[PDB]
Parts: structure tokens; sequence; C-alpha cells
RNA sequence: UUUCAAUGGCCCGUCUUGAAACACGGACCAAGGAGUCUAGCAUCUAUGCGAGUGUUUGGGUGAUGAAAACCCAUCCGCGAAGGUGGGAACGCCCUUGUGGCGUGCACCAUCGAAGAGCAUAGCUGUUGGGACCCGAAAGAUGGUGAACCAUCUAGUAGCUGGUUCCUGCCGAAGUUUCCGGAUAGCAGAAACUCAGAUCAGUUUUAUGUGUAAAAUGAGAGUU
RNA sequence: UUGAGAAGCUCAGACGAGUAGGCAGGCGUGGAGGUUUGUGACGAAGCCUUGGGCGUGAGCCUGGGUCGAACAGCCUCUAGUGCAGAUCUUGGUGGAAGUAGC
């Protein structure tokens, strides 16, 4: 049982081509969703900062975005992560606020029945 | 009579934890010297440039 | 035994070509010694640190005057020492960190060709070597 | 290393132009036929197909 | 001047890259040997070919 | 070139055996045909950088094949954690030469208590992997009508037989010694320090055959 | 005096068995990047030949005859690269033999 990496330049170009069709389908929105900033859970890397999965419910409510719409404007949700330190709430709320600063939202046509 | 066998298990963790921070510090300390230890401009090399 | 370098650095076959003439046309032992060490393998030419050179010239009674240290091999620096002294050094290679440190505060660095045109007979030169054990 | 400070730019018509460029620092770097060989030797095996 | 750099400065486009520094400065040996500063100190010259 | 004349020369390879004797293998010709590919380790050398080092997991990019080249973000791996004398080299001389006065690298003695790697390529070595090539009844699974078939299978070997061009240099041992071995020894290969120094399958002189101190030669000793 | 492929040229002396084994320089095959502004229907490659040469040698260059569409020298890269044997694999072919014989 042996594996060869001859398709390594083939697979990389397939991935790039897979990104370009995604960009074609969804033009204005970025090819990647926003991710939060979290700290690795170990004494070795705890002083580091990296990306998370999504923004917890305290990070959404504090920033001012409901949890239902957040999934629609590209902000992802992590029901499992929680905020134990306020610096973790702060680094990710401002991460949301800077995102909503640059976020153009296209209006959608809405059904308007004659009566009500 | 010493700690525990799994308490010496953490002895690597108090040995390996200060690896990443040491390595990151070595990266910036090397770069800091690089800014310091650079050759001056040689003002005679703009005669033609 | 050794009378042709195993190297293929074309410029080392020009440096040897200069010190083959000097060794056989002068009566100095500095040239006969320099030529021999241009034949030595990379293993036999240890790096010699700047601090080790700084200690050797400024050793015991100091009185460095303006002697030129000569070593066949690299001269890597020593960030563990802050104040480098004035030094005139000749070597095959420097390290960009070291060569800047010599140049920035003090004298100058030289290649083996610039030493030869100044002291073809080894006139007032210290010939050092790095620690071989490694 | 002292050599040829300036190079002359030729127009489409073939006549020299008064403007000039300083010879880049790269154009004095060491010339190593052995080092180019043992690198081209390797780098040329990189577009190979397996049989 | 920006893709390769110089032996002192660094290429703007190739990070932290300095051009190589050579074993010697004057690569012309016949000038190194046949210069005054060496030819004034060498001892006498023998014949190029010694008669039998 | 064929032939003759005079002088000559027991069939080649293997194996055996000091050697042969042998026993093998050889009807002839052509073609095919056997240290290879790979991961790990150590060594030597070459190259790049050097207290650092390593772009190729991946991303960026590449309009003229775009599986190449070119570029670097976050990690990560491997490294990083004083006197005395002998000394290489140099200067000052100065009766010069001779030597002295010094400065003293590597290192070694002594008293003592100013990092050298990392990565790539090669060479040779070693361990695995089908493992230089060929050859031992298999066994197992599953089928077909005790027999037979197909695969697992590159099952197993200390053994057998074979292992392919030229020239040049060096060239043993063929066995002590303890104990299948670790030693040694011989041969090398490198690094050292000396010829103003040591030596010798040497010979004398002489003291009591040994030992110690003249000739004859050779540079000798280490790791 | 022209004798700097300094990897060159030149001078002197001694030396030369060789298995196991160690070291070094070369010759040859297929293909690969560079090159010879290379060769080829006015004849490539191949083949035979008591033609001529070159090298200690591996090998090489050439003449003639056949032949008919490709090929090579040089610098490097590379490997399914060099045969007299293996009761070696395959094909061919003899003596045995016009024999055993039918």
């Amino acid at each position: 049982y042996v594996k060869t990496w001859f398709n390594q330049p083939g697979r990389k170009l397939r991935r790039r081509q897979a990104r370009q069709t995604k960009a074609a389908k969804i033009a204005p929105r970025p090819v990647e969703a926003i991710r939060p900033a979290v700290k690795p859970p170990t004494i070795r890397y705890n002083m580091k900062v990296r990306a998370g999965r999504g923004f917890t419910l305290e990070e959404l409510k504090a920033a001012g975005v409901s949890r239902r719409v957040a999934s629609t404007i590209g902000i992802p949700v992590d029901h499992r992560r929680r905020n134990r330190s306020e610096e973790s709430l702060q680094r990710n709320v401002e991460r949301i606020k800077v995102y909503l600063a640059h976020l153009i939202v296209f209006p959608r046509k809405a059904g308007q029945p004659k009566k009500g | 009579t010493f700690v525990s066998s799994t308490m010496v298990r953490a002895a690597i963790r108090n040995q390996a934890a200060q690896r990443y921070v040491n390595r990151q510090e070595s990266k910036l300390e090397r770069q800091v010297r690089a800014q310091q230890n650079v050759i001056p401009e040689d003002p005679l090399d703009n005669v033609f440039a | 035994q050794r009378s042709k370098p195993a190297s293929e650095n074309v410029y080392l076959k020009l440096l040897v070509k200069l010190y083959r003439f000097l060794a056989r046309r002068t009566d100095s032992r500095f040239n006969k010694a320099i030529l021999k060490r241009l034949f030595q393998s990379k293993t036999n030419r240890p790096p010699i640190s700047i601090s080790k050179i700084a200690a050797l010239t400024s050793r015991k009674s100091a009185s460095s005057q303006n002697k030129t240290t000569v070593v066949v091999g690299t001269v890597t620096d020593d960030e563990r020492m802050l104040t480098v002294p004035k030094l005139s050094i000749a070597a095959l290679r420097f390290t960009k960190s070291a060569r800047a440190r010599i140049l920035k505060a003090g004298g100058e660095v030289l290649t083996l060709d610039q030493l030869a045109l100044r002291a073809p007979t080894g006139s007032n030169t210290v010939l050092v070597r790095g620690k071989k054990h490694a | 290393a002292a050599a040829r400070p300036t190079v002359s730019i030729y127009n489409k018509d073939g006549s020299v132009s008064s403007e000039t460029l300083a010879l880049p620092f790269v154009f004095k770097a060491p010339i190593r036929p052995d080092l180019v060989r043992s690198v081209h030797t390797a780098v040329a095996k990189n577009k190979r197909q397996p049989y | 001047d920006s893709v390769f750099g110089s032996t002192t400065e660094v290429a703007q486009l190739k990070k932290n890259y300095f051009l190589p520094e050579n074993i010697i400065s004057n690569a012309d040996v016949t000038r190194l040997i046949n210069s005054d500063e060496i030819q004034s100190i060498v001892k006498a010259a023998g014949p190029s070919r010694v008669k039998r």
C-alpha cells in the first residue's frame, strides 16, 4: 500500500478552479465566510490568537445581530463556544462591528398584498 | 516520594509550553537585529541611478 | 597528498591559483600555510566566531595596534556580545550579519585577495582557526 | 568590482537613445558554471512523468 | 534592481534576499599576480624550461 | 591473407583440492539474460546559508504545456541550553646567521574549573523492504470432475548453479590472544609532530644468555 | 624562444609479480536539455569484406560491395546499459544419419 503525489499540481488547480466557479455563482459576497478570533486551548499556544468556527450567541447579541439573520449575511454561529473572558467577547464583537461596517446589503423584493 | 507518573507527564508540558513563545521571540529578535545590523547607504552609488 | 582542492567553487580555483604562485615564489611560511588550508575540506575549516576573533586580538596585553586577522573559512557573528571592537579581517566568507557588524562599528572586512595585495608575505597578520572538535 | 556603469537604450528604429540605465547590481554577481549545472541538473527533473 | 536586490540592500520583491558575496573581489587573477604589490616582493625568477 | 619450415604450448568455466587429481557444466549460432527501485541510519566529500536552518501540507501565481517556473502566510522539525609549558603564523631585532626577545591559533600537556549546525546532491557502508539472478515437499482458501484446477504467493535457502567492458596503482591475511564472537595483527584512508627524533626479525662494546651504552643504515613516532 | 588548455609546459631519479580486497582514469549502448549556423537520395542507419589506418586496451576512424531514410561528434542529465557459460529462456541449425528403421 503506497500513495504517490503526482496529482499534487492537478489537485491544486482543481481547487483554484473550484473557487472560481463559487465566485461566479455568488458575485458580490466573498468566497469565504468571516470567522472569529479565538485562542488555542492549551498552555503551549494559549497566548496565540487564531480563527474560530463561528460567533457565539453572546457575540451576536452584544454586537447587535439576531442569531437567525446572522446565518444569512454570512456570519456563522457556534452554539458550543462561550465567552468566559470579556477580552474574548471584546475581540469578537468588534470583529463583527468592523464587518458590518463594510457590508453592503442588497434589498430583496417583498410581497405586498393589496389588503392586510 | 516524588509526584505521580502522570504528574511527570506534565513535566514535558511545562517543558514544551515555553517552546512556541521562545521560537516566536527568536523570530522577532533576529529581525530586530536585522534592522540594527544593516550597511549604510554608500552615498556614492546614486551618481548614475 | 593534497595538492588540488576537492572544491568546484570556480573562484576558489582562482584564489588557489594566486596562492600557488605566492607560496612558491616567496620565502614566507604564511603563504605555504595559507595554500595548504585552501585545500582542506569543509569539515576541516570550522567557522570562527567574531567574539573568538575579538578575544584573540584583544588578548592578555591587548595592544591590538592594527594587525589583520586572517582565517580560511567563514566568520559568523556572535549576537551574545554587544560591543564589537575595531577589526581588520580577511576570510573566504563572512555572514551578512557579521560583515555588517564589522563594517558598522570599526574597521573593514577583506577577502583573501585584498590581504594578499597588502601583505603578500603575511606581514603582521594573525592567522587563526576555529575550534576543530565541533 | 568595477565595470560599465551605464547601458544604452535602443529605440524601435534601431538608433541609440540619449537615456541610460545604471548596470544592475545583479550583473556583477558570481558566475558559477558548476552551481548552475547542479541546479539545472535538478530543476530539469521537475516536469517529468512516471513510467 | 528590485527583483534581485544588491549585495547590501535587499530586493523589494524577494523578501530578505541579498545577492551572494564572493570569495574574491577582483576575479582577474593575472592582475592579482602580475601587479606591482606582489611582483615587487617575489624572489628571483627561474627559467620557464630548465636545460638538460 | 593462405600455407610451409624450425621452436614451442596438456580443454575452458565452476567447484574441489596447498596444488592438482578431480567431479561437474559445455553439439553449434543469434537474441534475451542477473547489486536494481525505494524508506531509515551513519560516514566522507561538494554547495547554499550560518545561531540559525529547511519555498513545494497549502495558498498566491503562471496567456508563448500551465503537472514547470516564480513568490510567502501560520505553524513545525532539527539546532541553539582562568593561569603554566609545548606549540601554527607573524613582528622586533642582531653576531646578522645562529638565535634571542616577544605576540601565541588548532590542540596537547598541565594546574583547572566567547556555540556550529540545518538543508540539498553525491559516494561508500549498514538495516529493512519481493532485495543480485536461479533452484526445497509446501501449506491455506476456493473450486472441478484420492485426482485436478485457480489464487493468496515475490511462502520458506546457512545451500546449489550463474552474476556481463578496458587499463593503472596499492595488495594482504591465510592466526596470534582471550573466547560462535569481540581483540589483535597485516593492508590501507585521514588527522596530527617531528629528521636538532627516533628507530632497526642489525651488528658491536661492556656491565651482570639477558641488560646497558659504538658502528651500519633508514626520518621516525602517534590518534 | 614564443613552452599560460597553471587542469598547461618542463626537468630529474627510482620503480613495475599478484589472489581476497582497496583506490583511480577511461571505452561502449538506449534516451534527455544544450551544441556542431553537424552529416544524409550526389545515399543515413545497418551488413559483409585477406582494403587502409588509430589506441597498451576497452574501442575508433576510413576504402570497397550491398543498402535505402535516417544519423552523429562534443559538454552535461539519465538508466530495463556491456556476456561464453547458469543441466540458463526462445528461435534456428548440424553431426549422429539416410542410421534405428518402416
